[PDB]
């Protein structure tokens, strides 16, 4: 389970 | 792919109004005048070159700038900060690496301090109530450039050049709204340099007419015409370089024949 | 935030976490979400400018609404309408069961129909997702989450590449390309979609690559033909292997003649052929589409 990519 | 396009289009005809600052404010602001703006808008532009900020993000600055001091009184000697704060903000909003706090300190050269600047962050998304997707002539012109036959990459540049020199005079360009003032721009680009004018799809796209355009095209051509002795320079020092083509050394026709 | 009152903790992302509240004055049901400052760093976050703004010009029934904003000096509470779970924990439920075509159908209507808005609104959600979609006891779903989000323009610029969650993320993307836009939402979707079919993940890679494997072993190594150009995009290999497409009956069993037509529309390579919310929304697949209620 991948998370939302980041900023 | 254009299949949303005229939703957007309509949307953003719509809410451009809904984002237009209050004319004439101005008259009623104590301490500042068009001229401190244009000062204050010129060097945005500066400030965008310095770290290669896309014209969506000074567009998007200017808009914030006025729609703020439109309802609210400020000194001189702060103007910097809101124009400050303003540009933080739009590249929060529309860049991909927003230049850090900290750089903008730098760049007022320490006019203001860090602090200082976060707090007026927060005060202008408290005027403007975070309503901070405004539509910007950049995308009316970017719009209107689908519908050229075919694309000429200096009109586009030129148009760019001319829409950009509005942003530097509140008075007179306050009067016109964002997709009027590209139209106008449009138009000057394609005469000036194929001597096309605003074509029959885009009369149909958005209802304008070269008529309707009038009153903003005998500003913007006069705007032209005086680029080379008006105060401020920074965006005809930018159109000089070869990205855009040095549009801005081109010389603008006598007339429009309008 | 005198008139809140934190119930349990829903869920926690970035900048805070997210309580299910209610309001001692009105009774109204909400979900705050705290977005941290701490400030002497760089305001307020890019992320949560984006949410607000570009969710204060999205009000639609299948939206998540967002109820107010209050921006005090040391954290930032996003007030949310509440909805009872989102289709992650229902799919999860429905772990045997199954989702009944009609729901099923239901859903992907409406999504679509919040997601035409969106794009009609020059809006990219970029996370479309399970976990991402709240629905209500009454039969209803609701896009959330616009964290992600951004406005686009027409012609689009090149945006952020570093985008959408893995599993769910198209093939412009994977394979790096200079411009991507809308359709990168409707590949989710109809991730999404076949998900519901299904209640396990279409293509649930464990990196950039091996979601691309999965792609091609289940739609067919992209070629020149059906994607023209693919074989020039950033991060396409001409050591991929080649596989050849399989039967969507295979691939979904239930779905009829219809729903098979809508999703391989839906997972187009192509992004310039893909099909849209707009034209989505009105695929025959949807011409008998109901309005039932969840089992909860
Ligand atoms: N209004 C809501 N009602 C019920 N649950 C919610 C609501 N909003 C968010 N949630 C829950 O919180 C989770 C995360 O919130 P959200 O997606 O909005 O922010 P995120 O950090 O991007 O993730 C969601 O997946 C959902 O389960
Ligand atoms: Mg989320």
């Amino acid at each position: 389970h991948h998370a939302s990519p980041r900023k | 792919v254009p299949d949303y396009h005229e939703d957007i289009h309509t949307y953003l005809r719509e809410m451009e109004v809904k984002c237009k600052p209050k004319v004439g404010y101005m008259k009623k602001q104590p301490d500042i005048t068009n001229s401190m703006r244009a000062i204050l808008v010129d060097w945005l532009v500066e400030v965008g070159e310095e770290y290669k900020l896309q014209n969506e993000t000074l567009h998007l600055a200017v808009n914030y700038i006025d729609r703020f001091l439109s309802s609210m009184s400020v000194l001189r000697g702060k103007l910097q900060l809101v124009g400050t704060a303003a540009m933080l903000l739009a590249s929060k909003f529309e860049e991909i690496y927003p230049p850090e706090v900290a750089e903008f300190v730098y760049i007022t050269d320490d006019t203001y301090t860090k602090k200082q600047v976060l707090r007026m962050e927060h005060l202008v998304l408290k005027v403007l109530t975070f309503d901070l997707a405004a539509p910007t002539v950049n995308q009316f012109l970017t719009q209107y450039f689908l519908h050229q036959q075919p694309a000429n990459c200096k009109v586009e540049s030129l148009a760019m050049f001319l829409g950009e020199l509005s942003l530097i005079d509140a008075d007179p360009y306050l009067k016109y709204l964002p997709s009027v003032i590209a139209g106008a721009a449009f138009h000057l680009a394609l005469y000036t340099v194929t001597g096309q004018s605003w074509p029959e799809s885009l009369i149909r796209k958005t209802g304008y007419t070269l008529e309707s355009l009038k009153p903003c095209l005998m500003d913007l051509h006069q705007t032209y015409l005086k680029a080379p002795q008006h105060a401020q320079q920074s965006i005809r020092e930018k159109y000089k370089n070869s990205k855009y083509h040095g549009v801005s050394l081109l010389n603008p026709p006598e007339t429009l024949n309008l | 935030m005198e008139n809140f009152q934190k119930v349990e903790k829903i869920g926690e992302g970035t900048y805070g976490v997210v309580y299910k509240a209610r309001n001692k004055l009105t009774g109204e049901v909400v979900a705050l979400k705290k977005i941290r400052l701490d400030t002497e760093t760089e305001g307020v976050p890019s992320t949560a400018i984006r949410e607000i703004s570009l969710l204060k010009e999205l009000n639609h029934p299948n939206i998540v609404k967002l109820l107010d904003v209050i921006h005090t000096e040391n954290k930032l509470y996003l007030v949310f309408e509440f909805l009872h779970q989102d289709l992650k924990k229902f799919m999860d439920a429905s772990a045997l069961t199954g989702i009944p075509l009609p729901l099923i159908k239901s859903y992907l209507f409406q999504l679509l129909q919040g997601l035409a808005f969106c794009h009609s609104h020059r809006v990219l959600h970029r996370d479309l997702k399970p976990q991402n979609l709240l629905i209500n006891t009454e039969g209803a779903i609701k896009l959330a989450d616009f964290g992600l989000a951004r406005a686009f323009g027409v012609p689009v610029r090149t945006y952020t590449h570093e985008v959408v969650t893995l599993w769910y993320r198209a093939p412009e993307i994977l394979l790096g390309c200079k411009y991507y836009s809308t359709a990168v939402d409707i590949w989710s979707l109809g991730c999404i979609f076949a998900e519901m079919v299904t209640r396990r993940a279409l293509f649930p890679g464990d990196s950039e690559i091996d979601q691309l494997f999965r792609i091609f072993r289940t739609l067919g190594t992209p070629d020149e033909v059906v994607w023209p150009g693919v074989t020039s995009m950033p991060d396409y290999k001409p050591s991929f292997p080649k596989w050849a497409r399989q039967d969507f009956s295979k691939v979904v069993p239930p779905l009829d003649e219809d729903g098979r037509s809508l999703l391989s529309q839906m997972l187009h390579y192509d992004p310039n052929k893909r099909i849209s919310a707009k034209a989505a929304l009105a695929h025959p697949f949807f011409q008998d589409v109901t309005k039932p209620v969840p089992h909860l």
